[PDB]
């Protein structure tokens, strides 16, 4: 800047940045699960 | 929906002053709606009509109910699965601790296990940073 002008650049200082990953978790099954029949219930009403 | 139950429900109401509809007469009968039908309440004068419908699906399933688990032999550094032991090839096989180049991360050592199945409950990554003349250099903590 000096070598065209004669003014020189503000000084610009980039501090130390701290850079946050989030926490991941990946599941793998350890085992299935077949809920077992218990009971199955319908219902239906009209109401007039 | 959830483990342990299912539900689906769904309700319709509806609300009309359909009074005037019920203030009806019946010339073919010579008879009146009220009358004819022998209702009073809501049709000798009609009111405010409601049509209130309820539709109520409800299903039970146990949470753990059949299932199915593979073998699993926890210990504080490992998990062991006894899989398969086959015979075939080589019982098993270490890895040694390696220094990635240009680096300071640490592979930590393992030992592979065949005939059962071994997982190590925690790995260790080492620290490491990038080394560069005043550009921004990323400095990683070890993470486990």
């Amino acid at each position: 800047a000096n070598k065209i002008a004669d003014f020189e650049l503000p000084t610009i200082i980039v501090p130390e940045q701290t850079i946050e990953i989030p926490s991941i978790k990946f599941s793998v099954p350890a085992g299935i699960v077949i809920p077992s029949f218990q009971a199955l219930t319908a219902r239906f009403e009209v109401d007039s | 929906n959830d483990q342990e139950k299912a539900h689906l429900d769904i309700a319709g109401s509806l609300e009309g002053h359909l009074r005037f509809l019920k203030n009806i007469i019946l010339p073919v009968y010579d008879k009146s709606l009220w009358d004819f039908l022998k209702l009073d309440v809501t049709t000798s004068i009609g009111r405010r009509q409601h049509l209130r419908v309820s539709t109520a699906f409800v299903y039970t399933k146990n949470p753990n109910g059949y299932s199915f688990s593979i073998p699993v032999k926890v210990l504080a550094d490992k998990f062991i699965i006894p899989g398969l032991k086959l015979n075939d090839l080589n019982s098993v096989l270490v890895m040694p601790t390696f220094h990635v180049p240009f680096t300071d991360l640490q592979v930590p050592s393992c030992k592979l296990d065949f005939r059962e199945i071994q997982i190590y409950k925690k790995l260790r990554t080492s620290s490491f940073a990038l080394n560069l003349p005043t550009l921004p250099e990323v400095k990683f903590p070890e993470v486990d």
